[PDB]
């Protein structure tokens, strides 16, 4: 039949899978890089961290947080990581 | 503007009739605005109490000033001369009340307690009436 | 053509940002305010088929909200006029042809009366309105008879006053009362300033004037304060020289805050401006020490701990102009030494303004953080404040304590500082 | 010369004064320009009530000084 | 008598040197002599000659003071300046105000040299210069607004010509004093940010971005130029762009154009793109957009690497479409497109089976990422086989979905409703795609023809007839034609009610076509069943596998059809 | 209001109706054009099935295409 297919180009957009779309420590959406890695011109190498109680944060943000307070910024449960981003 | 005619008319009206509990009100030799008052109740049966009366300018629309000169033990009367009467105060005054009505209202106020310018007197009169029947009894002859 | 309709296809129908502090206001003069007050009346007068005086008299009571007036009219068009102190209540009580004030039989060509039908002669009412106007009331004139809440229409008052100065005083007081009752309108604190601000919603946002450059909360009218709760910042200013005398021997009116004193005697205290009744014992209506220093040490320490930041960020506004002048001198020096041209050196001024705004907001964020909570929101608010403090000190080092400048780094840090300031001002 | 008053509402109007004048005249100007009757005013300057007898310059009244006005209420 | 000898020198030797071995008499003599001489010479020979008089006199008195008299020379020069220019600056500055035009720099330099000495004799220079620059710029821009608002290159050329003329004037006359450079910069900033040429708003960034795209793309202008000229033009554009106030609009438009480019791979040089990113950062643009652009470049590099890896891993197995004819790009959502709205399109079978493969390949290595497939940025080439010749052509996804509706009916006509059903698209997108596929800029011969001819895309009814052109030629017999011009990146919000209605209609009609064939023919296997369903519904739509499977399950559920036991591909009518 | 009716194969059944008609009557009108039983005739416009809405409660105005789906079990 007419109208065969010869060559195709595909475009897709990727984003993290999370119920919450904000860091809750900084005003940066989860799909964007954190402020520190923008200031240092990092090559987009900070990922998101999942807690036991299903919280999404930047790895940079909570890595800075954990030194002072060993609890979530939203609830006050003991923080042990479950799944690192990548 | 027309207070003097009001005061002369009221003086004529008081001169015409007469009252029992309220003895009479004076004028102090043509002062025409400073007036002297006297009342007698029936636990204050015996006594000729003395009052000081001041009429401000534009009297019917501005309440007068009322102070007793004779000391009396009353929860509604201060130590020196302050009496709590809403009619006398500007809160509940109307340009229709006369000095006669004011004086009879003061007499009725002397007749009964109204539980307040003195917390001690109100507290004494609240628990029992014996103190208000003894120290108020022995209050007009002396002090 | 390849470049037609390119404006429509951009940013996925979303770009730029939204300012969390916007508030539309038009600054009107005295004549414009009078015209606006007149215009908001003829509509009601035409709808309700009543006179102008009664129209504004019922308008004043309900704070000039036309829609609520119309709804309440169609609900109960009798209680509407009764509530606004126009018609006598059906629960009132009643010789003929005798004035009860000056007490003389009088003819029939006089003895004016209101809808209450209480007769008083034209020789009277005049001293009454004169005494009231001189005392300084414009909307408080009422029937002389006892227990008559009726309020006098102004067309009934103007022919009574004898001279022109009294009429001028009455007009001024009436205008003040009208602009106080209206909800979209407000006066301007400051010096002699005949400017009235008109808004569209009554809220607590920053406003300005076009003749004296004054800034104030649209509610408290003292000083702009974004994160704080207006009354809370009033409390903070109170608890912090006439100040000692006022705080020791005065008090504030409950309904409309007015500084008053107790002349002496009695405890029943009545407000002479809003008629509210309260107690000078612990306020309220009429429907009713060992180790003390050790205990208060924590409170005093916390208060001074916040007051030091308050005072530093207050002194920053004082020594703002010197920073601006230093920036200008540095710019002029670099231009004169031929190290660039003028257009290349005006991001430093933007950085200075950014620092000023950040310092002002970080100043007013502390009373909120003190009167807030004992929970996680508290645990994070001053953490974000500390982050902003670190960024402010970094940028201040980079702009005023340095000579070599790189535009990219400064712009990036400016963006970061703005983001953190928005983070703090988020809950507003 | 010229002084300011911080009214209870918050507005600060300007009124003319004299080198050494009685408080009664100032209260009269306040009541004729703002409304509050003279007997209902308490003027405070630098934490000191202004008696009806003492003159202004005794309490250091001078050019460009801010006063305060407080309502007088009786029980 | 000592001052008598020096007086005659003005009007026409070692004695004076010894006479000094005190000065106030000398200063008084000079002051009186100038007070008596200067106004007469001015009234005789005008300001233009008084200027040169003052210059020559000042130099002569400096030399004479150095020869006869001595720090005193500073005071004598100060009083001479006071006598000559300080008291006449009002007239000289009036001449300046009435002079700046008609390009008389030679007198102007002398005026500037004369006036620099007296303090605060320079501000009117700046004021007049600013007034002239602003007035001339506005007048020149409004004098040709007809042919400048539509073309970006002419607008850029006009702005650059104004800047060059004013800079040359200030260099030639004012001799490059930074104060006047500041003045001209303020005036130029005032001129550039105006909207009087528009409004019969903020439109300059759009035109500047359009010119930048013209330079960076593969346009004929970019062909008739080398790399060095391109860089010079870009630097001039940056110089003009440095004087704006609305930079976010320009960065947004530039990002859109750099999406068009760098998704279609129609750029001229990537190094120039990197250099432009760096230069835009240097000029002082907002950091967010620049960081986003750098992220875009890094993302496309990583996407090229990932595509190479996918082709290498998948080359062992041969699917329906060969592994050497497919390209994949995975890009960050934040930097490119932040909207996760759903787009409803019917899709061909060949590229429908491709999505799970890419999703599995991505999930193999990265852990914790989703994928959103963007159907407005997907391109390809398809082959058209007409009765005249065989052609290849470039289409988007919407055009492809529209065009595959004639594969099973390649001699018939289709209405608007049948397209809204088969293509499964809303009305606006369908109208735009149909206008693109029927009305293209030049295209002397078109691909599709429609009988009720109209003159606007919106003027379509529900009974419009569409047919494929059987005499379409490029009279060549083989060639390539492009139908993708400025691919859209944004689409309006899509209502789900229309999609729900279309899905309901498809489900019920598949139920009809699956019960009718079973009624007419009592028993039939599975593959021939699918073939018969495709044949029977050639005038409604092309069925999909999941929908027909669900319909078979539903029929088994409501006992319209029955399973068998011989195999797992045979159905018996109940 | 001029409406059209479509079948499974693609036949374009044409009928002209008044703006105020009945659903059952309009369904029966198609019988003269093509012989089908009244019950084995269902009409769908924009998703959900059409109930027996008298004329235009379904907003069938102008030229609209309604799918003439038959009965499933009976036929
Ligand atoms: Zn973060
Ligand atoms: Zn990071
Ligand atoms: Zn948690
Ligand atoms: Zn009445
Ligand atoms: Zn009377
Ligand atoms: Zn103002
Ligand atoms: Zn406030």
């Amino acid at each position: 039949k007419m109208f065969s297919l010869k060559k195709w180009n595909a475009v897709a957009m990727w984003s993290w899978d999370v119920e919450c779309d904000t860091c809750a420590i900084c005003r940066v959406q989860v799909m964007d890089a954190c402020l520190r890695c923008q200031a240092e011109n990092k090559q987009e190498d900070c990922v998101v961290v999942w807690g036991e109680c299903n919280h999404s944060f930047h790895n940079c943000c909570m890595s800075l947080w954990v030194k002072q307070n060993n609890r979530c910024p939203l609830c006050q449960q003991d923080w042990v990581v479950q799944r690192i981003g990548k | 503007v027309a207070a003097s005619s009001r005061l002369m008319k009221e003086l004529e009206e008081i001169r015409k009739a007469g009252m029992k509990n309220f003895r009479n009100i004076q004028v102090d030799e043509a002062n025409l605005l400073t007036w002297q008052g006297l009342i007698v109740p029936d636990p204050y049966d015996k006594g000729a109490f003395r009052i000081e009366i001041n009429f401000p300018a534009e009297y019917p629309f501005k309440p007068p000033k009322i102070t007793f000169k004779t000391k009396i033990y009353h929860p509604n009367i201060d130590e020196k001369g302050q009496v709590c009467l809403p009619v006398i105060s500007a809160e509940n005054w109307k340009p229709a009340t006369k000095t006669d009505q004011v004086i009879q209202s003061l007499i009725a106020l002397v007749n009964d307690p109204q539980p307040p310018l003195r917390a001690d007197l109100a507290e004494e009169y609240s628990k029992d009436r014996k103190k208000f029947a003894k120290n108020a009894e022995e209050f007009t002859k002396k002090y | 053509d390849y470049y037609v309709g390119v404006a429509s296809d951009v940013e996925q129908q979303g770009a730029d940002a939204f300012d969390p502090e916007e508030y539309q206001f038009t600054c009107l003069t005295y004549k414009e305010s009078e015209g606006a007050l007149n215009e908001h009346m003829t509509s009601l007068a035409s709808v309700l088929k009543v006179s102008h005086s009664v129209a504004k008299l019922i308008l004043v009571n309900f704070h000039w909200q036309v829609s609520e007036i119309l709804d309440r009219y169609k609900s109960n068009s009798a209680q509407l006029l009764v509530e606004a102190r126009v018609q006598p209540n059906p629960s009132k009580h009643v010789p003929p042809h005798h004035c009860a004030v000056c007490m003389q039989f009088v003819r029939k060509e006089n003895l004016l009366s209101l809808a209450c039908q209480h007769q008083f002669c034209r020789s009277c009412w005049e001293q009454h309105c004169s005494v009231l106007v001189k005392d300084g009331v414009g909307v408080g004139v009422s029937c002389m008879a006892q227990d008559c809440p009726l309020r006098t229409p102004e067309d009934f008052v103007f022919p009574l006053l004898p001279n022109e100065e009294l009429r001028e005083k009455y007009r001024r007081y009436l205008f003040r009362d009208y602009v106080e009752s209206h909800y979209q309108l407000q006066l301007c604190p400051g010096a002699d300033c005949p400017m009235v601000i008109r808004v569209q919603e009554p809220r607590a946002r920053r406003v300005q004037c076009n003749r004296c450059n004054e800034v104030f909360c649209f509610k408290c009218r003292q000083m702009y304060h974004a994160p704080t709760d207006c009354a809370t910042i009033r409390k903070w200013l109170t608890k912090c020289e006439t100040a000692n005398y006022i705080s020791a021997h005065t008090k504030d009116c409950p309904k409309c805050n007015i500084c008053i004193e107790k002349n002496g005697g009695c405890n029943h205290m009545q407000c002479s401006k809003c008629k509210h009744d309260f107690c000078w014992m612990c306020l309220g209506d009429w429907k009713t020490n060992q180790s003390q220093q050790a205990q208060a040490r924590e409170a005093l320490k916390k208060y001074l701990f916040y007051f030091e930041r308050w005072e530093n960020h207050n002194k920053s506004l004082q020594l703002e102009a010197q920073t601006y002048q230093r920036i200008h001198e540095k710019i002029q020096e670099r231009v004169m030494n031929n190290l660039g041209t003028w257009i290349d050196w005006q991001y430093l001024q933007n950085a200075a303004k950014l620092l000023a705004k950040c310092r002002y907001t970080l100043q007013y964020t502390y009373p909120y953080a003190y009167y807030m909570e004992s929970g996680p929101r508290k645990k994070l608010f001053e953490y974000q404040q500390a982050q902003l403090e670190a960024e402010i000190e970094n940028l201040s080092w980079k702009v005023e304590r340095a000579d070599s400048y790189d535009r990219g780094d400064l712009e990036n840090q400016m963006h970061i500082a703005e983001q953190r300031r928005r983070t703090l001002l988020k809950d507003f | 010369m010229q002084i300011f008053v911080k009214t209870l509402t918050g507005k600060t109007i300007t009124l003319e004064v004299e080198p050494s004048d009685t408080i009664e005249n100032v209260k009269a100007k306040i009541q004729d320009k703002e409304g509050i009757p003279p007997d209902q005013q308490r003027l405070i300057f630098a934490g000191k009530q202004l008696e009806d007898g003492r003159t202004l310059s005794d309490y250091n009244i001078q050019k460009e000084s801010t006063l305060h006005l407080v309502l007088r209420l009786r029980g | 008598s000592a001052m008598k000898l020096v007086h005659a020198e003005r009007l026409g030797s070692q004695l004076v040197i010894g006479v000094r071995e005190f000065e106030k008499a000398y200063l008084d003599s000079t002051e009186r002599f100038y007070r008596t001489q200067a106004p007469s010479y001015l009234q005789q020979n005008g300001v233009q000659n008084y200027m040169k008089y003052a210059d020559a006199k000042l130099k002569e008195e400096e030399k004479r003071a150095l020869r006869y008299l001595e720090n005193s020379v500073e005071a004598l020069m100060e009083c001479c300046v006071n006598a000559l220019v300080t008291s006449f600056k009002e007239t000289i500055l009036a001449e300046c105000q009435g002079m700046i035009k008609r390009n008389e720099t030679e007198k102007l330099h002398l005026m500037f040299s004369l006036m620099d000495k007296v303090p605060n004799g320079i501000e009117p220079m700046l004021k007049d210069l600013e007034e002239h620059i602003i007035s001339a710029g506005l007048a020149d821009m409004v004098a040709a607004a007809e042919t400048i608002t539509t073309d970006s290159e002419k607008y850029v050329e006009q702005l650059l010509t104004l800047f060059n003329r004013f800079s040359k004037l200030v260099k030639e006359a004012f001799q490059d004093d930074p104060r006047f450079l500041t003045a001209r910069d303020k005036a130029y900033k005032a001129v550039v940010n105006d909207a009087t040429i528009f409004k019969l708003e903020s439109k300059c960034p759009e035109l500047l971005a359009n010119y930048c795209d013209m330079l960076l793309r593969k346009t004929p202008l970019s062909k008739k130029l080398t790399s060095e000229e391109i860089e010079a033009k870009l630097k001039e554009v940056l110089l003009v762009l440095k004087y704006v106030q609305n930079k976010d609009v320009f960065m947004r438009y530039h990002k859109a154009h750099l999406t068009r480019r760098l998704i279609l791979d129609i750029s001229a040089d990537s190094e120039i793109e990197e250099n432009m990113v760096e230069w835009l950062r240097e000029v002082g643009m907002p950091a967010d957009y620049v960081n986003k652009l750098a992220r875009m470049f890094q993302d496309i590099k990583v996407s090229e690497d990932l595509n190479q890896a996918f082709k290498e891993m998948h080359k062992n197995n041969k699917l329906a479409l060969p592994a050497d004819s497919v390209n994949i790009k995975i890009l960050n959502a934040g930097a490119w497109s932040r909207s996760s709205e759903k787009v409803f399109v019917s899709l061909p079978t060949e590229l429908e089976d491709l999505i799970p493969e890419v999703e599995e390949f991505y999930k193999k290595n990265h852990s914790g990422r989703k994928l959103h497939w963007h159907h407005l940025m997907s391109n390809g080439i398809i082959t058209f086989k007409n009765e005249v010749g065989q052609y290849d052509l470039e289409v988007t996804t919407f055009q492809l979905a529209v065009l595959f509706a004639w594969n099973q009916r390649p001699r018939e006509k289709i209405s608007f409703e049948n397209l809204k059903l088969a293509t499964e698209l809303p009305d606006a997108e369908l109208r735009r795609t149909l206008w693109s596929l029927v009305a293209f800029p030049k295209l002397k011969r078109q691909v599709l023809l429609y009988e009720p001819q109209v003159n606007s895309p919106k003027d379509f009814t529900e009974g419009t007839l569409f047919s494929v052109n059987q005499e379409f030629s490029l009279v060549q017999k083989r060639g390539k034609i492009n139908l993708i011009g400025r691919l859209q990146l944004t689409t309006e919000r899509m209502r789900e009610e229309e999609n729900e209605g279309i899905v309901q209609l498809r489900i019920l009609r598949t139920q009809e076509a699956i019960i009718q064939i079973m009624k007419m023919r009592k028993k039939i296997s599975n593959a021939q069943l699918q073939t018969e369903l495709v044949e029977i519904l050639k005038n409604m739509f092309l069925p999909q596998k999941k929908m027909i499977k669900e319909q078979i399950e539903w029929l088994i559920e409501h006992k319209y059809i029955r399973r068998d036991e011989s195999d797992i591909n045979t159905f018996i009518y109940m | 209001m001029l409406i059209k009716v479509k079948t499974l194969t693609g036949k374009e059944i044409e009928i002209d109706i008044e703006p105020t008609d009945k659903v059952e009557r309009i369904k029966e009108r198609v019988e003269e054009k093509e012989g089908i039983p009244p019950q084995q005739q269902r009409l769908i416009y924009s998703g959900k099935q059409m109930n027996d809405k008298t004329a235009a409660d379904y907003k069938i105005l102008g030229g609209s295409v309604l799918h003439l789906v038959l009965a499933l079990r009976g036929g």
